[PDB]
């Protein structure tokens, strides 16, 4: 269990020590990463990662390749966390179609984070065999009362507006530079899958 | 109120509007889930409506911020805001209309259109073979939650006139859903139909006047029906309109068309199907089996301990309490304010706040949080708890509880995917295994003060 | 356009629809594509077969 | 025993109850499934095993794209070896329809090989490369396998000129290179040497021409024809450090008398 360093395609083992709670009588999480190869030009500099954290934003990932900077002495930026629907919340696009869960894409800003990352992760990945104290600890942020009554609060009404006018505002004259006939061309393709 | 589109129809499809709220309408205790009233809204048949879902909720809420508009214009003694809902898979722009009234009472608003079943079968039909049970989930809680609660309010609160005590016998049995945590997976409209079959049905008994005679035959029928070799046909009518022969042999042949494909019934478990709901699946899709299984098991527990022990206090003491047994996990759960007072029960909520993010104040936090782990955890875990908490959290009101299940998919190793989600750990280089103590840490820190027990299996 | 307005929750609502004759502009909306109109009234309703007396829904309609 | 050659292509539960219940607790696993299929199958039961085939493809998870993958697999077999070609035509075709077309070519291929109806096979290898040989380097590599492997070398020498008329610019050093590595495994070693010759002349600076074509004389052993080529190799331009790389795959060999005559020449290069 332990002398686990990466899975047979290629995942790099991610363990976590994990917070004590009042209710509970050590523990680790097991993120599991891997470089990810794509022609898309903002998929670039990604880790696929596999079986996030609960709550993992940013944040705390800024945090923790921050650690993995602070303890194998390197240079690494953190781009954009890309695809956390942690929910499935984003998973079907509802939009087009009325016209890897829990994975992620952890976009770096260049190539010298991820490789000097993904070789922090090669030496991180022996720890379960050769440190166990010397793991990093998955500090999950905590929702009170207020973080779960925000979604009974109202929505504000000015934010909103200043979203239906400036939604509006872009599609309804790029739409109207592309009218009538160009829509009757695409429903008149719409009708040509009606018929066979 | 004078408009560019002309309302059609403003339908009320609440539970107090078919009677049956588990609560009594209280005024101001906003406190309770059922307090905002969900009601239909139709304007006039008119080509303003766009032909892309965001932008036609979109539309929907600028009507609303016309409508609050004047409201907030003439009719200040109301007062209003906007919220989401987000009950609907992958439709988030979804706005309802929240007004509270100086009698204490709010309903929530909301916009049915007819460009919307275009659009949502445009999308199954612009779907390719993957996607389209998901959308079918979606179209089928879009088709429960807008269409056919106007026919299922308007035929309840019809038949209600003939039996008058049907409300108590309702609100109680979901009071008995809501002491053994099963209320969170069953719609409320599914355990009304289920109540409902023997008044509309009481033969070969009769028509029960009074409370313990209905809830009995209640759980009596539960205990004895199957819902794997039996269907549920239900005619929503009153005493001496009825289904034909062809349609209740129709009704049949769905029956037997279903039971061809899931035989088990594992993707399909309750078939309750009427004139109203001719498919039967409308409000019984997407419950777990233990869900069932349980459900009928407590019902043969309940049944069978009164059969035993008689009928006395104690014995309908033990029908209402949680024996709490056969989970995989237990959480102890507190608020730290209680919500009993607040919710109108008595053992006084007189007027609401000047801000209304203080309304939040007095919300269900284990709502939301059993809400969200039931998102998160929909592959992995089966989570249930009680979402009344100021019914039966205690004196105050104000403690719940998290029954835990593990799913039999992750009770072993498996072969490591991508899209397995799913809390692991290796066994090796190759296969993984469920890894419980990660995902305890991860409910134990997402609920870090209100979690004050945790029981293992 | 008669016969979906009706046999849907009687004339609590029914007669609340004819008020302010929503129906007659839904009319409207569907005559407009071949020739529009002008006034259109329902001008005239009566009843003949009612059922039975049903004083307890009778008083729902009373406070 | 089914199931395993179904995996084998992709790249005790005693009762009906046995495998409803673990269908119960893996509704997602081929290897449940098929092995129920198996069942049948072994019983001689079909007709029930196409239906079941049929259950399948609507119970298991719509992301889980490689596991469905498998399971056409699984109706392809199921049709050829107990269906006609009346049933062989109408899974074919729905199963190209619903997932990717040309990886259904790939395996069905691979079915007519194991099941040894070959003159099924090289009718379908003829239709997809005329459909898919004009973007798919595979296409031809696995037609180049089944003209060999029946001895029909010439007519597995008129497969380039087709490639090359299909194939763009860009793989046409794939190609050559592909062909002639079945020449040193399966075909005659000759026939290979004369389609690298065509890649040396036309790409010299292109390095990794010179070590796949000395990968297949190490695997030819013959003494003659090493001894030629790897002399030719560094009269050509090879940098520093890979230069050392062709000295570590020429000491080597000759271990595996003329030991001393190829260490003197390892060093005479380092001053000039």
């Amino acid at each position: 269990i332990e002398d686990i360093s990466a899975m047979k395609n290629g995942f790099i083992v991610v363990p976590f020590k994990l917070p004590d709670h009042k209710a509970l009588p050590a523990s680790l999480h097991f993120m599991f990463a891997k470089r990810h190869q794509s022609s898309n030009s903002n998929e670039s500099d990604c880790l696929f990662l596999v079986n996030l954290p609960l709550l993992s934003n940013i944040e705390h990932m800024k945090k923790f390749v921050g650690q993995l900077c602070g303890k194998y002495d390197t240079v690494s930026h953190v781009e954009e966390l890309l695809y956390n629907d942690e929910f499935g919340l984003h998973e079907v696009d509802l939009s087009a179609l009325t016209s890897p869960r829990n994975t992620a894409l952890l976009k770096f800003v260049d190539a010298a984070s991820i490789n000097n990352c993904w070789n922090a992760l090669k030496k991180y990945s022996n720890l379960h065999a050769k440190h166990p104290n010397e793991l990093f600890e998955w500090t999950y942020t905590t929702p009170s009362f207020t973080t779960f009554v925000n979604f009974y609060k109202p929505l504000d009404i000015d934010y909103l507006k200043e979203d239906i006018h400036t939604h509006m505002a872009i599609f309804e004259q790029r739409e109207a530079q592309a009218q009538e006939d160009v829509q009757s061309s695409i429903v008149d393709e719409d009708g040509f899958t009606l018929v066979v | 109120m004078k408009l560019p589109l002309s309302v059609k129809s403003i339908l009320p499809v609440g539970s107090a509007f078919r009677y049956t709220s588990l609560c009594q309408p209280v005024p101001f205790a906003y406190s309770d889930p059922d307090f905002f009233q969900d009601v239909i809204l139709e304007f006039e048949t008119s080509p303003k409506w766009p032909d892309e879902i965001t932008s036609l909720e979109k539309a929907k809420t600028a009507f609303l911020l016309k409508i609050q508009e004047e409201l907030s214009a003439n009719s200040s003694t109301y007062r209003s805001f906007f919220s989401r809902d987000e009950s609907i898979p992958y439709n988030l722009e979804i706005v309802t209309l929240n007004i509270l009234t100086p009698e204490g009472y709010g309903f929530k608003f909301r916009v049915l259109t007819e460009r919307d079943e275009i659009l949502y079968l445009r999308a199954i039909a612009n779907a390719r073979n993957e996607l389209k049970p998901e959308l079918e989930a979606t179209f089928l809680k879009f088709t429960a939650k807008y269409l056919a609660s106007v026919r299922h309010t308007r035929t309840l609160e019809n038949i209600s006139h003939s039996y008058q005590f049907y409300s108590p016998v309702v609100r109680l049995f979901k009071r008995w859903l809501d002491t053994h945590l099963l209320l969170g997976h069953i719609t409320d409209e599914l355990a009304e139909l289920i109540a409902i079959k023997p008044f509309v049905d009481p033969a070969p008994y009769f028509i029960p006047g009074s409370l313990e005679n209905g809830f009995l035959k209640v759980l009596k029928f539960i205990s004895q029906w199957n819902w794997k070799d039996d269907p549920l046909i239900l005619d929503l009518v009153k005493p001496e309109e009825r289904l034909t022969l062809a349609q209740y042999k129709g009704i049949q042949m769905n029956f037997t068309n279903l039971r061809n494909s899931d035989p088990n019934g594992t993707h399909l478990q309750f078939f309750v199907a009427s004139k109203n709901d001719p498919s039967g699946i409308l409000y019984s899709s997407g419950i777990p089996l233990p869900i069932a299984t349980r459900l009928t098991a407590l019902a043969k527990v309940a049944v069978n301990l009164l059969q035993t022990h008689g009928l006395n206090q104690q014995t309908i003491n033990l029908l209402f309490t949680p024996g709490l047994k056969d989970y995989d996990f237990v959480v102890d759960l507190r608020t730290p304010i209680g919500l009993k007072s607040s919710c109108g029960i008595l053992s006084a909520p007189s007027n609401f706040p000047e801000n209304l993010n203080d309304l939040s104040e007095k919300m269900d936090p284990t709502y939301q949080l059993v809400k969200y782990l039931n998102l998160k955890y929909k592959n992995s875990l089966i989570l249930s708890s009680r979402k009344y908490i100021g019914v039966n959290g205690g004196e105050k009101g104000d403690k719940n509880v998290i029954t835990g299940l593990i799913k039999p998919l992750f009770k072993g190793a498996h072969k490591f995917r991508v899209n397995l989600d799913c809390n692991v750990k290796p066994v090796d280089d190759e296969n993984v295994i469920l890894n419980k103590e990660a995902i305890f840490h991860e409910i134990a820190a997402f609920g870090n003060d209100m979690v004050i027990n945790f029981e293992t299996d | 356009i008669l016969t979906k307005e009706v046999q849907g929750s009687t004339l609590a609502q029914l007669t609340s629809k004819l008020i302010p004759e929503v129906i007659n502009k839904e009319i409207e909306n569907a005559t407009k594509d071949i020739f529009p109109l002008q006034n259109i009234h329902v001008r005239k309703v009566k009843l003949l077969k009612q059922p039975k007396f049903d004083v307890g829904a009778l008083m729902a309609l009373h406070g | 025993d089914w199931t395993a050659s179904i995996l084998d292509q992709a790249q005790a539960p005693e009762s009906v109850a046995d495998f409803e219940r673990l269908l119960i607790g893996n509704p997602n696993s081929s290897v449940v499934w098929m092995n129920y299929m198996a069942f049948q199958l072994q019983l001689s039961e079909i007709e029930k095993a196409r239906e079941l085939a049929e259950r399948a493809l609507k119970t298991i998870n719509f992301r889980e794209e490689a596991e469905k993958l498998n399971i056409w697999i699984a109706m392809l077999n199921l049709e050829n070896t107990f269906g006609t070609e009346e049933t062989l035509e109408e899974v074919f075709s729905r199963a190209c329809q619903y997932m990717d077309s040309y990886t259904i070519h790939t395996k069905l291929l691979g079915i007519y090989e194991i099941s040894e109806k070959f003159d099924k096979a090289a009718e379908l290898f003829k239709a997809t490369a005329k459909k898919f040989g004009g973007e798919k380097v595979s296409i031809w590599v696995s037609w180049g396998d089944f003209l060999i492997s029946h001895n029909e070398e010439q007519e597995a020498r008129t497969i380039l000129g087709n490639a090359l008329k299909a194939l763009p610019k860009r793989n046409h050093i794939e190609v050559v290179r592909k062909f002639a590595q079945l020449e040193f495994a399966k075909g005659d070693p000759e026939r290979g040497r004369s389609l690298f010759e065509g890649l040396v002349a036309d790409a010299p600076k292109r390095i990794d021409l010179w070590n796949v074509y000395v990968d297949q004389e190490v695997k030819a052993k013959d003494k003659k024809k090493v001894e030629d080529l790897f002399e030719r190799i560094i009269t050509k331009k090879i940098t520093r450090k890979q230069a050392k790389f062709f000295f570590n795959k020429w000491l080597q060999f000759e271990e595996s008398k003329t030991i001393e005559y190829v260490k003197a020449k390892a060093t005479e290069y380092v001053a000039s």
